[PDB]
């Protein structure tokens, strides 16, 4: 179809990261239809939860 | 546990498990009771394994419980002695879970910032580690003390 | 991910005590489901092309108007989805019950998917019958002790999805 | 060479082993540029290193083995190149 | 004083050689507010890479 | 980010106006308290391990239960995350005492900090004593004179997270 | 400014400020009086500079204030003027800044496409910038028209 | 994005039938307006510039105060932000009108437009006036045929501006 | 990579041959050493750390060179990444003691590593110098049988480096 | 890159020397000429699009070959590429001279240039005479004192090239 | 050095020195005098810094040079004075430089890992380093002793 | 090219070239002759249209040939009417190649660079562009005359 906005939240379990990372743990962007089975899969697998799915566009 | 990580590779390539995975956790779930017999035989253990560890560690390294040292006091040895018995409550875990991942996930990851910000001497830790794993190792069967040293010699080298 | 040993040792270590009877009771309960667990896993791998193949058959049939035109499973892309989503939903159900625990499911299936349908307008109802279909299929190839245990798990899925 | 400039503009790396370069012709092959670009960019490495919010740069590997030596002559390489299909140059001498 | 002489003389090795660095400068985009000179900056970076 | 100069500058050119006595006078404040400013990060970032390592005892101290199983300071990984969490408020406290506004505050730490603590389960209560550990601890360090122009940026994250 | 430059240097690598970073900001502050002074200078005369720099500017290109010219007539004049009354406001705010990312920001970064849309010629602008550079440094001393001249040099180039 | 073909092709498709009468009837209106659309686009794209100059300077003389010092066209960055989305609304309308649909603009431009400029600050009724402006332009060069159909698409972006 | 068994495999295959009794003896050969290379790999993971620590020293001892000013090893930076290099040879030879197999050895440390160092300037003999001290560290605390295994891959380590 | 400083630095660093008193007549040396190389640094970021413009007039007026049809310099293009060039070599020619050391122009230029110019069909003897060229205009406008200093970091780019 | 900092920060743009990195730098070698006689102060009184700065180190912590301790002996206790020594070389180094950069790339990255791997502790080496401040501070002046404080207070930092 | 485009787009994608692209091809090779008709056309009125342009040019603007002037004297006029001739022989490789993109990579990409380098003003080549499209479309036949408009259009476009 076209455009998702998904907002979704991924913790950190492997290591405590020294940078500030605030925005690569809590991040809502824009995926497109034919990414999104690939970026939800992955969140997924990070042990991130997906917060809200929405289709802006479609 | 071996379930989880064999589960969580077979994810990795969005597949079925292989008959090695599976024979593994065949294999895993067929130990299962004398993984439950050791863990018990550790549990019931506590003061011996914990104190006989502690006394040791305190014999080796006098400097820890001296004045100016880290564990010096009653209290601070008992936050020592309580970090051993936290250390040992972890190993159990991993014998009954089959890996490391217990001990890593709860006292293993950040544990080095962890003892820097209480300035605790991670060698130290090392001794203390070793001597739980002597004192383990003494009151299991060879077969069993085998792997019980496994899990302490994983916990001594992520301290080292 | 946890699994049923996972789940003893957090619920253990949130109160940090050490393995109770209790404790040791549920884990001789797991390993002695363990070795039914892996030869059900084994033989729902064995069949999972055929297990998609005859639950999406009854699913199309019983609903010929999802693949029909103006259906939702209406072209080669999205029966394709279709299809797949089904082969998703198998195979996280054989972890889940290999593993013991409902939990997989919970970060790896139902992780934003109730919300992703909701904004596609996937039918709830017949993803619901699809996997019932599949429950019915695997249960009919693994054995009754084994299909039980699946069960608990295309449920969880079911009514996650709902 | 598309794969290795591919590793080099978006991991800062040279390809680390021959399995890379397998899956990468695969991927070429198959799907073309795209899918390629979108598996660069979508792997565990990319996220690890740059995450969401970095812009990626070079790197130097140490591990695997061969691949510091094969990311310094990457990355120390320039465009070799003509920029254009039109319009070549020539060696040629006119003399006043 | 013994402890610290160097042993192979002035045909020695610097800091400076050694194995090759990433650029120290790490460009990046922060969530929220962004000044306009230091979003070209990192636009003109990813670009050069 | 802002600066106490880029804020007057921008004040002036959303008038477009040229500077006048008011804001040569802030500006001449700004430069006055400089050496001060220099002065008190130069001491901070000397001693931040030391002011991590004092504030993150007295709030296991006041509040036990954190690092106790249960807590949300209980484990290695959890007790590394927080005590970084507590450098992430010290560096970041500096940097807006050198700049002289809360501007890096508001885009670089609070931006969706307090759902992110929601969503992970961090007590935003703990945290913010936390944060008045450190002040209490950075006060007692830089001096009298600079322990207020810290407490100001200690306070605005601590309003910022309440 | 100078003290936003060294933060987003040091939070670029997550660290505190080094000595040198420290020392430049000091360096940077103790500078405040003097920098200050230039910029009360140049705004209590900002009208003859602006004045002057017209005339010479007008001087060196008439074709801009003759017919067909981009500024002929009074109110393009004034519009002109005015500009080299933005880009003179924008120096003072670079010097009490201590760097030219004020002018970058306002006057600079997409000026191009500004002058492209309005039909003015940027050598037009490159020269203006000259004249008031000239003007300006007339009033100031040495010392402080040496500053100023770089603010005006960074000014001229990016427009060109 | 779909034109006027794909949009037939859809609905024909979504209801499962082959081409009719009328859908046959449509493809023959938007094939007898392809020349016109053709030299209407080719025109635009040969003179978007002085479209793009012409009604900026109309907007901006209406509306002096937009690119006086507090106004948010105020600096050479917002005027040029300012230009360059008069460029995209000048070059979507031409999309548009050359696929005969609306589309194009719903899913490329208006989509969330109106919060971000909410959000930004950016005046709607100006920027309104600025497509009104690009419109007269357009329409004194296009032509008058070229002009009613290009009017469409600005009319739908300025409405979906509101 | 390659171990004993797939070594087997592969001589085999490339044959297009089933196994033979010379195939199956090679096998079983591996399963008897299987359980001792479990053990010497399981007593050098417990002991990596140490190993390191004495061959480093005994290293820096016989060629103070390399640590004092001016050498290859000195500089916290160079002296760390020495020391690395080290784990990486012990990590390793583990392996393919593990393996039975000096092909992982051959395919992940030793293809490109002679010229790698002659880019770095890394004296290759003292490479191998301390590849020895880690060989002599290692054969007291495995025990002779196993130190012969493990020292066959720092043998095979040292040869392909010399 | 290093400078004058860090040369310094070095060379008393691989010997483990403190400083000595001609290590302090180095840098004072140093020191002294900080100013000169200051003034020159901004005097030709101030002039440097001028001084690019005369440079490459006299290229293209020595060898009117290059942009004649055929020549490298012959399209929009390739004559922007090449006033990039010399663009390049100006700026880090600037670099080198503030930096009191060449050791820039090696890393960052010259490393691999000929071979890619060889590549490119880019003549190198041509590029020389554009780095000579833009030498004599740079000369002019620095002054002798430092075209002294600046004609020995662009007779280092002509002679690597060579 | 600070020349290095700047060439680096405008290369990594692609783009001339500004005119607030020319003023830093025009700073940098105006203050070159006075830093070169600190570093020259510094390095006369080489052994005396060394020798007291090790006596405090010792008073400080006898367990260092007790039975057991790392610098235990006469070599080893020569090997953690020659490291101070090492650390004091970087110190001038960095005093000329103007930043720390040469402390932090010849004698801080990676020196976690080289004195675990030598079982040196770090907190040790932080009263080390501050004894080598106070004595070092001691023979200078005022200003000239914070300018160096700064450096020994960053050298303590990295160590912590 | 046509072709070339169709090509790198399909292997971009890995394809073959869709029954889409081959129409476009086959389009565009059943109007060659017509394309090679419009570009001999334009090929003997080379002198002609490259002289009426430039006096059309010079007519409009006297500076540019008065002293002062970017095409002051002889050969800079005489460079002036090369740069129309060689604008216009890729006019004529564009309509042969059916595509603008001889006049893109040869003389589009870089060419406000170029100029700027060469103090050429863009305007001047706007109206001198649009010249040389008056006078070409004069010659040629009506539907002849819009293709060759689209091109000059095109180029006068790219130097605005
Ligand atoms: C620079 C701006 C910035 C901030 C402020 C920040 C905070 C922050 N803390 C986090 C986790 C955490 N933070 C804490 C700290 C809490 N635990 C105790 O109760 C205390 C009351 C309190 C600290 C004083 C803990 C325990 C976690 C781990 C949560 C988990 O993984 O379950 C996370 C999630 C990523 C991770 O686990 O590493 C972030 C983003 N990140 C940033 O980039
Ligand atoms: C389940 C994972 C886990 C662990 C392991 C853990 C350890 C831990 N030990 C602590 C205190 C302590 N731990 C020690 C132990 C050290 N003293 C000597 O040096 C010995 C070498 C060594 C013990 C073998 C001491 C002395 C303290 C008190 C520190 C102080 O009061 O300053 C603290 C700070 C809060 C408290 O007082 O309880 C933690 C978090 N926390 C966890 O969540
Ligand atoms: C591994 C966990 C997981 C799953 C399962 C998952 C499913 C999923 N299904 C999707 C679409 C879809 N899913 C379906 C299947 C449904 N419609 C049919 O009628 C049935 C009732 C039913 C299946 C039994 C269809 C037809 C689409 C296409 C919708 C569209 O394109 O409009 C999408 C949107 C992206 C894409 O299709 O590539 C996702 C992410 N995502 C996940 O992260
Ligand atoms: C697993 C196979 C493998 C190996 C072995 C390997 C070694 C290796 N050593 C390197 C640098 C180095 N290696 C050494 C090694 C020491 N120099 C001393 O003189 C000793 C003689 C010697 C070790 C005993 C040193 C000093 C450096 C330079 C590190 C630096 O410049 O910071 C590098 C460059 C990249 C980096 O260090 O991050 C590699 C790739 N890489 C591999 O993929
Ligand atoms: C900062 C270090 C650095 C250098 C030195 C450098 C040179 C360089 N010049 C190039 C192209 C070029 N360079 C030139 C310049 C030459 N042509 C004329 O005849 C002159 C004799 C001469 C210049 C005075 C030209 C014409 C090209 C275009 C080549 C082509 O597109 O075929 C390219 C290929 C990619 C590109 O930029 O288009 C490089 C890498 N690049 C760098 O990153
Ligand atoms: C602070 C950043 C900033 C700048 C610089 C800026 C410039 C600017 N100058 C304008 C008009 C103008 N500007 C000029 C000036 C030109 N005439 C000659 O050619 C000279 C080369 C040159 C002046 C030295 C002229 C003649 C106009 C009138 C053009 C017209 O009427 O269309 C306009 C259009 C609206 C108005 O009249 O105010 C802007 C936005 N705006 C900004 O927000
Ligand atoms: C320029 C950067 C640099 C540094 C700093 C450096 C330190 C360094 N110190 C060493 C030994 C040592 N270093 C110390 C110092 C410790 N003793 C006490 O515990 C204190 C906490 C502390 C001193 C304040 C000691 C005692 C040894 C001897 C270790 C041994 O022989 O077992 C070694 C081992 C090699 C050798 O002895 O030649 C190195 C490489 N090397 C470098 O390239
Ligand atoms: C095929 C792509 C291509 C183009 C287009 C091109 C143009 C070009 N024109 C040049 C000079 C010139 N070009 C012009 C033309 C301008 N004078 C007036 O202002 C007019 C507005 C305008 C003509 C309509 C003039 C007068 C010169 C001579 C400048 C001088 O010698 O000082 C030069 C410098 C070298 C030479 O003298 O031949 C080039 C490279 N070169 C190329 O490789």
């Amino acid at each position: 179809t076209r455009l998702f906005k998904v907002t979704a939240l991924i913790p950190s379990y492997k290591k405590v990261r020294g940078g500030r990372e605030l925005q690569n743990t809590y991040f809502t962007k824009l995926v497109e239809y034919d990414r999104w089975f690939a970026e939800q899969q992955r969140i997924q697998k990070q042990g991130g939860k997906i917060l809200s799915v929405k289709m802006v566009a479609g | 546990s071996v379930v989880t990580k064999a589960i969580v590779s077979a994810d990795a390539e969005a597949r079925y498990l292989s008959p090695g995975e599976l024979d593994r956790i065949r294999g895993f779930v067929s130990s299962g009771e004398r993984r439950l017999r050791v863990a018990q035989t550790l549990t019931e253990s506590r003061e011996r394994i914990i104190k006989q560890a502690g006394d040791q560690l305190f014999q080796k390294r006098p400097d820890l419980v001296s004045p100016g040292g880290n564990a010096y006091g009653a209290e601070r040895t008992a936050s020592c002695l309580r970090d051993l018995d936290y250390y040992l409550r972890l190993v159990t875990f991993g014998i009954v879970a089959g890996d490391v991942t217990p001990i890593e996930e709860i006292g293993v990851i950040g544990v080095k910032e962890m003892y820097r910000n209480l300035e605790v001497p991670l060698p130290g830790m090392v001794e203390a580690v070793k001597a739980m794993k002597s004192v383990a190792t003494g009151l299991l069967s060879g077969d069993d003390s085998a792997e019980v040293g496994y899990y302490f010699d994983y916990l001594a080298g992520a301290l080292a | 991910m946890q699994d049923a040993i996972t789940s003893v040792i957090n619920t253990y270590d949130v109160q940090g005590k050490y393995f109770d009877t209790s404790a040791f009771d549920k884990l001789k309960a797991y390993y002695a489901t363990g070795e039914l667990r892996v030869r059900a896993a084994g033989t729902i791998s064995a069949n999972a092309a055929t297990i998609i193949k005859e639950a999406s058959a009854k699913l199309f049939s019983n609903q010929p108007d999802l693949v029909r035109p103006g259906g939702n499973a209406y072209t080669t892309r999205r029966y394709a989805a279709c299809v797949r989503d089904m082969d998703y939903f198998l195979r996280y159900a054989t972890y889940a019950m290999l593993a013991g625990d409902t939990s997989i499911l919970d970060e790896r299936v139902l992780n934003g998917l109730k919300e992703t349908y909701n904004s596609l307008g996937v039918p709830i109802s017949s993803t619901v019958q699809g996997i019932q279909a599949m429950k019915e299929v695997t249960g009919s190839l693994v054995g009754s002790g084994a299909a039980k245990e699946m069960g608990v798990y295309f449920d969880y899925l079911s009514s996650g999805l709902s | 060479k598309v794969i290795e400039l591919l590793t080099k503009h978006f991991l800062g790396r040279a390809p680390q082993d021959q399995a890379e370069i397998q899956r990468y012709n695969r991927i070429l092959a198959g799907k073309g540029l795209k899918v390629a670009i979108e598996e660069v960019l979508n792997s565990d490495e990319y996220t690890q290193l740059f995450g969401e919010d970095v812009v990626p740069f070079k790197r130097y590997p140490t591990l695997p083995t061969g691949t510091y030596l094969a990311s310094v002559a990457t990355n120390d390489e320039m465009i070799q190149q003509s920029g254009s299909s039109y319009s070549p140059s020539y060696a040629g001498y006119s003399y006043p | 004083i013994q402890k610290g002489k160097a042993l192979r003389g002035a045909e020695g090795d610097p800091y400076t050689i050694g194995t090759r660095r990433s650029p120290k400068p790490i460009f990046w985009v922060p969530q929220g507010g962004t000044n306009p000179t230091e979003f070209q900056n990192v636009i003109r970076a990813a670009y050069r890479q």
